[PDB]
């Protein structure tokens, strides 16, 4: 077992399918020479050159369109935008260039792409660097949008998104690059792979469900592990995909543990708990609630830039437990 | 009773930026290859009015935008390109998806919405594909950095391909398409930018456009004058030279709205015979029974794509995702499931 | 006194008497002016007012709608009119970056007052690219108000309201509900008529089930309710009129009556305004009253497809609607 | 000496006949006001370069030092009811466009004290007439190009000055702001900020038809001229213009450059520029310590202006039981 951090397990990812496979290529700003805007593609373009690892200029829609059509060309771009704020730019190539192509075409045209980069708060970065899209691609058919978050799942879905002939969305967190997680040797080995449209239990309980994705999915283990010394043993699932969600995986929990709390950095309306509590409640286990299924997610405003004011708009470990008292009338 | 193999003809001189020398001014055409645009062109011309006539009557729906008048363009750049070569172009695509391979029966079967179209009748009008086109678009702007992008692939794997990238004059104000132009010249990529003027913008030369990446302006109703100019950009492309851009200056069809001026003097299909007969390439009973075959082809086309029965609805989630294992779709309500299949 | 009024013809009326009343406004787009809209919407504007007032742009999305935006910072008063909203992606980096969150970040010193208009939503025909709903996604962002009417007394007292309020506002029209003719009372004829943005309107009183919608479906619902009004069923149909901020006290104060609710839209399922819906309903005070859980009627989880056989189950179907009613009612 | 006349570089013209003149007089009053605006700017942002070094600014903090003569060149070309909008880099511009380095550094640090209370950071600064920073790059350009709009839409004779550095210099949106804006003849000065990825790097031609100028950014004197000359020309009604500014210490200090001329002129003694040293850097000084001592806002005020001219309501927290109210 070894120590890596998310950004080091991306790393690993990217380059063992460049080595993989010569038709993969990473085009983005800053991605070559600089090693990355944060350091995730170190050494990359030392390894491969201009032909692999081409820094591009700022002109978000422009080269996203440009990786689209390399992929359509039978190439299989990954293509970095610096945060998924500036890929607002591009989301027309993302949407009716890559997701729909395939559908119009009557399966004739595939689309092999992927689109990395940090998604969702940061610190200080103010409202425009700090919005979180994994609503909105979700929402989106012809997509598969993923959402890792420690070192085993950053690699583990970085080689399914390279390895699926479909455009897909990984929505990484900048937060989450420099911490450091135990990696097994299976996660060390060329062949790990994490299927799209799985979700990973990170804990096991019986009192309390609690999904979540990316950065705050270790808050719920901060949460869980605070509220396991008062006797309350919570379920914690990592979602790893938001598109196509896996929520049988959620429904077998609620069936177990009659509670369900959602834990997201997204804003409230129309964003991921919102479709997860829909499910639950069109779906099997709904009768199986003993409580409503309440949603914990970013404040309902653009992120401030202070540090008091944006640290009370993003979810809190005491604000998951909060919630989570709340649901079990406790 | 004698007819010539071949005949050289004037070409137009087209006007140049950031050039010192363009295309040849004379060329030679063949009475094979005389003979093969001229039932290419009649075909697009007959498709398109095929069309226009099944929109009146409903049978089409959504958009149906014809490209009748700009025969020469479809027809002479393919004259000027290989089959291995890559081509895409925005929502005007009928031309050039039956030029580039697809019989008639395909598109129009597909403009109807048919199962036996090209796309099955899940794209209509402005989405047909086909091998090495990669079809129309309707975002207008957006098939230009997809074409640059298929141009990185042509340089990518080295086997000297070129990508014609075509867009109207409507969409030269695209921003994506500048850039497009700074990476393709930036990247030297084998990238034709073709701006289709139809004849709102501060400039109206349009090949001048590309500002840093050399332009030609070319008379796109002579189908003769547009492959000598494609021959050209394409050599261009080949050569590792970078991107190149050429403007092509056609008209379309679809009282003050006489402009029988322009059937009468310029029509690309009229030019071609008129240039074939004086030099003793085929005679006028020759093209006339040319028109005739492919009338009947369009009339038995028109006919499958009007008795072929709709897509079956169990086949309407098909084809979201490739290589993808089966699942199932929501329909209107959670209990509507379709199955999707790759 | 009322007239026949089509919702082309309510949004025609609206615009014209807020440009006459305030010369701070402007109408700019494309086929705006002299084609008298893409849709024939600001028909006669042009004549009216000129090239001043009503402004034909290039097709350059990012662009002129960053240049409306840009015009709303300096204290005009724009209408940005989208020609499709598919169309409006190229742009949407102006609404969300540069006009919902300025007025934030400014601390308070910078208002953007703009209205972003146009169709949304499926046609006929028109394929993937030209079909999506945008109703989730502006309603998703703060700093925006969303709204998205139905019938022409929607359309008028919307698009007047859109434009006095100081902040972007989205107006997600349809196109298929341009031509539709709706009785028009003499208050909705006046030049000082307003509906307020985040208040719902009960367009049918009903005691057995709560039924939400907004835009073109609400006109099938009130089919729906039609139908089973003859079998003893009586349906609540609720017009959401606004996306963002949406009017739950009205849904949360039928439901407390219906103990049923069912939601229709025209948008994709997954994170839509359905979801939303179902999901404020369960964190509400109106939880406890559902007598059955409340279930989604949406567009079919694909790409607009072409085939009239295939648009026309990839869209909620007025049988669509009786199904799910009568799947919450076990009847 | 109450005044001076001093050559300035020629400008590189591009769809231009005449340019800007390569002469001009620099008075005795307005070189100590432009040297102390040059100064107060370079004290401040080597401040907060230290506060950021410290971590007491946080996220993004993009520096101005070295292009003095910018912002100070163009507020001398420029009136007071001009408009004005740039990028990210928007400091300087925000102290000549009327704010005060407390309220700047404030900002920065992020304290109630600041321009925007805290809420938008070191990119998202607001003045009067001066539309900030922008932390998209490129989509300042077609607002620059809107207010210019709103110019003419007005019709009293202003001007608006729309920046972009280099780097943004290939973003699609300015070249479809550059077709809009001959096309409308609208009254904006694009501005490029050129330092030192694209395939022309002769900013002051990319507008095509819209002519353009390129200025030696580092003498404050020739960005002054320059910009007098762009701004007749769009008051004139001829639309919009491009110009390129582009922008070691030995000798192209745009402070040492002032400096030295002022000097030289007798328009103002060594000893003269050294007290006004002195009193900047005083101001620096005590702008940083109410900035570090200033407390945070309150988080009472978290929702506070999300609409304008709206009635209170409250927004959602990090759940549904945490409330905060929003006041217009
Ligand atoms: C990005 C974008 N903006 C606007 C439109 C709407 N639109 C489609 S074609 C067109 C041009 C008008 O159609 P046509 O009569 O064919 O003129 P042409 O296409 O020849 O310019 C417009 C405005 C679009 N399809 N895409
Ligand atoms: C549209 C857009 N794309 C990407 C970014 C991310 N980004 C911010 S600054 C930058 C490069 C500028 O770096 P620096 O040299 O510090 O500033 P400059 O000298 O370019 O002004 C990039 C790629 C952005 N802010 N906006």
């Amino acid at each position: 077992s070894l120590q890596v951090t998310v950004r080091d397990a991306i790393n690993q990812g990217m380059d063992e399918e460049l080595e993989r496979d010569e038709k993969v290529f990473l085009l983005g700003e800053e991605v070559a020479q600089y090693d990355g805007a944060y350091k995730v593609s170190r050494g990359l373009w030392k390894k491969y050159g201009d032909k692999r690892i081409i820094d591009t200029p700022i002109s978000e829609m422009g080269f996203a369109g440009i990786a689209v059509g390399a992929a359509m060309a039978g190439l299989r771009p990954i293509c970095e935008f610096m945060t998924f704020n500036f890929s607002m730019q591009a989301i027309d190539q993302v949407i009716n260039s890559a997701a729909k192509t395939y559908y119009m075409s009557g399966g004739l045209q595939p689309v092999p792409i992927v689109f990395r980069g940090p998604n969702g708060a940061s610190a200080g970065v103010a409202a425009q660097h700090s919005q979180c899209f994994a609503a909105w691609y979700g929402h989106c058919p012809g997509l598969k949008v993923v959402s890792p978050w420690n070192s085993e799942d950053a690699k583990g879905l970085i080689k399914s998104a390279i390895r699926d002939n479909n455009p897909v969305v990984v929505l990484e967190n900048e937060l989450m690059y420099g911490v450091p997680f135990e990696f097994p040797p299976e996660a060390q080995s060329k062949d790990f792979l994490i299927p799209i449209g799985k979700a990973k239990i990170e804990r096991q309980g019986t009192h309390i469900t609690v999904v979540s994705h990316s950065r705050p999915v270790g808050h719920c283990l901060e949460a869980a592990a605070v509220l396991s010394k008062e006797g309350v043993e919570c379920e914690v699932i990592n979602m790893r995909t938001i598109r196509p969600m896996d929520m049988e995986t959620i429904e077998a929990s609620v069936m177990k543990t009659n509670h369900l709390v959602t834990v997201e950095g997204g804003w409230p309306q129309f964003g991921v708990g919102a479709e997860i509590c829909a499910r639950i409640m069109e779906g099997p286990a709904f009768n199986f609630l003993d409580a409503p299924a309440v949603r914990v997610t970013g404040a309902d405003v653009p992120m401030p830039y202070a540090k008091i004011l944006e640290d009370n708009s993003i979810p809190q470990v005491k604000d998951i437990i909060f919630a989570i008292k709340k649901t079990l009338n406790i | 009773g004698s007819f010539a193999n071949d005949a050289t003809f004037e070409i137009k001189k087209c006007d140049l930026h950031r050039l010192e020398e363009g295309p040849p001014v004379t060329t030679v055409l063949t009475r094979e290859d005389g003979l093969k645009y001229y039932r290419m062109m009649q075909t697009v011309r007959r498709m398109e009015l095929k069309a226009d006539q099944l929109y009146k009557q409903k049978i089409i729906r959504g958009f149906c935008h014809l490209c009748d008048g700009q025969e020469a363009c479809c027809v002479g750049l393919e004259a000027g390109i290989n089959p291995t070569d890559h081509l895409i172009t925005a929502y005007r695509a009928h031309g050039f998806t039956f030029t580039r391979g697809l019989s008639v029966r395909e598109i129009l079967a597909e403009l109807t919405g048919r199962k036996g179209g090209c796309a099955k009748g899940k794209g209509g009008s402005m989405h047909m594909y086909a091998k090495n086109f990669y079809g129309g678009n309707g975002i207008m702007g957006a098939q230009v950095p997809l074409g640059a992008g298929i141009a990185l692939a042509c340089k990518y794997n080295g086997k000297d391909e070129v990508c014609l990238t075509l867009y109207g004059d409507g969409a030269a104000n695209q921003g994506q398409i500048f850039e497009a132009y700074n990476m393709a010249a930036l990247w030297k990529l084998p990238c034709i930018f073709i701006c289709e003027n139809n004849r709102a913008a501060a400039s109206t030369d349009y090949y001048k456009r590309g500002d840093f990446i050399p332009g030609l302006r070319v008379d796109g109703m002579d189908i003769l004058c547009v492959r000598e100019a494609t021959r050209f950009a394409a050599a261009y492309c080949r050569s590792g030279k970078g991107p190149i851009l050429m403007e092509l200056q056609t008209y379309r069809y679809h009282t003050r709205e006489e402009i029988q001026e322009v059937r009468s003097k310029s029509d690309p299909i009229m030019l071609l015979k008129d240039r074939m007969v004086n030099s003793n390439l085929a005679s006028v009973e020759e093209l006339k029974e040319i028109d005739v075959e492919v009338r009947k082809e369009i009339e038995d086309a028109a006919q499958f794509a009007t008795a072929d029965p709709e897509p079956p609805l169990e086949e309407l989630g098909y084809h979201i995702y490739s290589s993808d294992p089966p699942f199932e779709v929501r329909g209107a309500n959670q209990w509507i499931k379709f199955k999707s299949v790759s």
